[PDB]
């Protein structure tokens, strides 16, 4: 018995790609057929199965209406076509046989790389406390999160805040997108009159958000 | 269905008894499966049905359930078990897997070997000279390279990498690399790697052109 | 060609100290400038002609001139003196930079004011949860910053970012963000980051879904 | 009053053109030497084109020459710098300065240029072992696998003979968003002058195979 995948490589988010799962030693159809994938340095994580002879298709909830597990019969091939990539979907894509127990042999895996595209981030709340625990300063600022490329600028309330302010360098995530967090200290007595927003511009995406950061109750 | 795997991680000594806890949220089924994973490999399956061991696997491994707890036991660590250990868990076509255990083996200190590569002649004719320090073969993987150029320590102009432990030897090893300009690497002379570990310093060095 | 050699390529030195630092002609010409740059900041010009001030360059600042020596001296470091240095060399049209000077106020121990945010609800809905643990306005910038989740010790899921030295009180922040998945953040409970500075380390932590 | 600004600056392909723009106020460019001047991130300042008055001479970097090309428009009161062949050292902030008091006395903010990643072969170099041990009896070779982009690169030793006390280290991942790695060996240095050593490296994404024999210096 021997599992061969093919059909990895470069392919670029929202692109297309198929992998095959080649069979040899055992008719496929007769067996419960899994994709397991995994992206590099963590661990596995299921994406799909096909059930015996009735071909009913299972999918976890992160690929459901995007890849769609498939089999041919008549070749002892073993499908996943995927279809709106994304950067989470960088991974080593395995094909395994579900036999008694659970998943006896496994394929070498083939590797899947999802690049980067011109992408503008999403910006979310780093919100104070109502309540300080820092002995009356609050913290507050802005995630910029899965930019690409470089760079980003943040100003505060337009530039009129200034004071306290500090906007980190960006870093570079495992998905090859960037993401950085600026913030600002500010007395806690502030929290329930002063409007603080931060504004961020991305010139490479033509793309600005302005994120209103409120208080958490 | 849920599975959480506890530890992450352990370093224990060849002989150890060592004991990987899974912990299903709705699991009365005894569908639990453990699987090893070596660098670079497909995962293997070890035991199923949360204890029936597979055939071929050493009779080490074993497997048990205590509530709702699915354990893996290795009685005797070896060597050759460095990897990652993952439980999985199988229901109506759904499968979860717990997020792994990576079992490091503790052993006797080594001392690395260390080795410094002057850039070679052909790299140079681009204009970029990377200078590289080998580790070899050293417990443990914790250890602190610094180059110098001149005398003068480097920042920012190198990057490191290791290996995963030796599946025989248990040993770990280590490349940094310096990266320069052609100009800078041709009017400086001394290129030096200080390895540092605990209360002892090894610096390999070269005489560029000698 | 020509090639200058700047030395150091760092330094730290206290407020009031004198700085020099050296920059050593390959063959030549008092066609030499020095430049200060700030952080994200296009450099200014402060010498030229090896020694001739600048317009407006305060006269801490002052050049020097010893056979293929060069020299750029700093009398009495002040906090907003950060920024890297740069000396330049022109010849018959072809110029040279030495690799510059990063200088570094040496100031007083300050211990970080540490804060920990748990992810917000928006970025929930997406299926991904970041923490985020601040380092505000401390000296020194060595530190070891560790994350707990449920007290295990997490690996591989965090990246630490670090400011500049402040212009006015020569501190440095720094931030450290966990990345979860967002099942593994909404099954787990203690959130805690752990922030270890010479004899001390300081655990800031929150219980998730509570206050 | 006077005022640099640079714009035109941002992604760009390998071996793409970009051209960048330097608009000056409050001074006539015709009566002053210009520059151009690069700033890899985290890096030091590097000198790369400069334009003369009225004899309109240009003067390059080593590095730039027979690529770039600067310019000036005394009718728009702008000086250009024209961009080919661009590489991965080419990623900067470009300033623009113009020469007063025979050094650079004003300058623009900067633009940046970024030079993205394409499917690329690695370079291969030998890591030589010195013809006389210097550690005992025991020989270290290798070969660097060079600025090679995306993952993965496979290395095997005389066509997979050589197996025992091999280590291919994983990949770093360079500034430049290439990759580099190097894949060692120890051997007994009695064997240098007799045995052959080869790395076969192979790159499926560019189609590529390298391979190298690594001779003693
Ligand atoms: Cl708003
Ligand atoms: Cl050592
Ligand atoms: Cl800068
Ligand atoms: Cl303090
Ligand atoms: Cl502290
Ligand atoms: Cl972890
Ligand atoms: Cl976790
Ligand atoms: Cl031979
Ligand atoms: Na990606
Ligand atoms: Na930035
Ligand atoms: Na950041
Ligand atoms: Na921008
Ligand atoms: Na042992
Ligand atoms: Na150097
Ligand atoms: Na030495
Ligand atoms: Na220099
Ligand atoms: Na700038
Ligand atoms: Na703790
Ligand atoms: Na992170
Ligand atoms: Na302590
Ligand atoms: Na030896
Ligand atoms: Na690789």
């Amino acid at each position: 018995v021997q599992l061969v995948e093919s059909g990895g490589g470069l392919v670029q988010p929202g692109g297309s790609l198929r992998l095959s799962c080649a069979a040899s030693g055992f008719n496929l159809r007769s067996y419960y057929m899994h994709w397991v994938r995994q992206a590099p340095g963590k661990g596995l994580e299921w994406v799909a199965s096909i059930s015996p002879y009735y071909s009913y298709t299972y999918y976890a909830d992160s690929v459901k209406g995007r890849f769609t597990i498939s089999a041919d019969t008549s070749k002892n091939t073993a499908y996943l076509q995927m279809n709106s990539l994304r950067a989470e979907d960088t991974a080593v894509y395995y094909c395994a046989r579900h036999g008694y127990g659970a998943m006896d042999y496994w394929g070498q895996g083939t590797l899947v790389t999802v690049f980067n595209q011109i992408q503008g981030p999403s910006v979310f709340p780093l919100a104070p406390s109502s309540k300080s625990t820092s002995g009356g300063t609050a913290a507050l600022g802005c995630l910029v999160k899965d930019y690409w490329p470089e760079p980003v600028t943040v100003s505060w309330n337009s530039g009129a805040l200034t004071s306290g302010v500090h906007t980190f360098p960006a870093v570079l995530q495992s998905s090859g997108l960037y993401s950085l967090s600026s913030v600002v200290t500010v007395p806690s007595s502030s929290l329930g009159t002063q409007t603080y927003i931060c504004n961020v511009n991305h010139k490479p995406s033509n793309t600005k958000v302005d994120k209103k950061v409120e208080p958490k109750s | 269905i849920q599975m959480t795997q506890s530890p992450s991680s352990l370093s224990a000594s060849v002989g150890d008894r060592v004991t990987i806890t899974c912990r299903a949220s709705q699991s009365v089924s005894s569908a639990v499966a453990w699987y090893q994973q070596k660098p670079g490999k497909a995962p293997k399956l070890l035991i199923y049905s949360a204890s029936s061991l597979y055939s071929g696997v050493p009779s080490r491994f074993s497997g048990s359930r205590s509530g709702t707890d699915f354990t893996l036991t290795i009685s005797s660590l070896q060597p050759e078990d460095f990897a990652t250990y993952y439980c999985q868990q199988s229901s109506y076509s759904l499968i979860t897997f717990g997020q792994g255990t990576k079992v490091e083996i503790k052993r006797t200190v080594a001392a690395p070997s260390v080795f410094i590569f002057p850039p070679s002649d052909e790299q140079l004719k681009s204009g970029t000279a990377s200078v590289v320090c080998l580790l070899n073969n050293f417990y443990p993987r914790e250890a602190k390279v610094s180059w110098y150029v001149d005398n003068a320590l480097q920042s920012g102009n190198s990057q490191e990498s290791v290996t995963e432990q030796d599946s025989k030897d248990s040993t770990y090893s280590l490349s940094s690399t310096l990266t320069l300009s052609k100009a800078d690497y041709e009017k400086h002379k001394v290129y030096a790697c200080e390895v540092t570990q605990g209360t002892t310093s090894v610096t390999k060095s070269f005489n560029r052109g000698e």
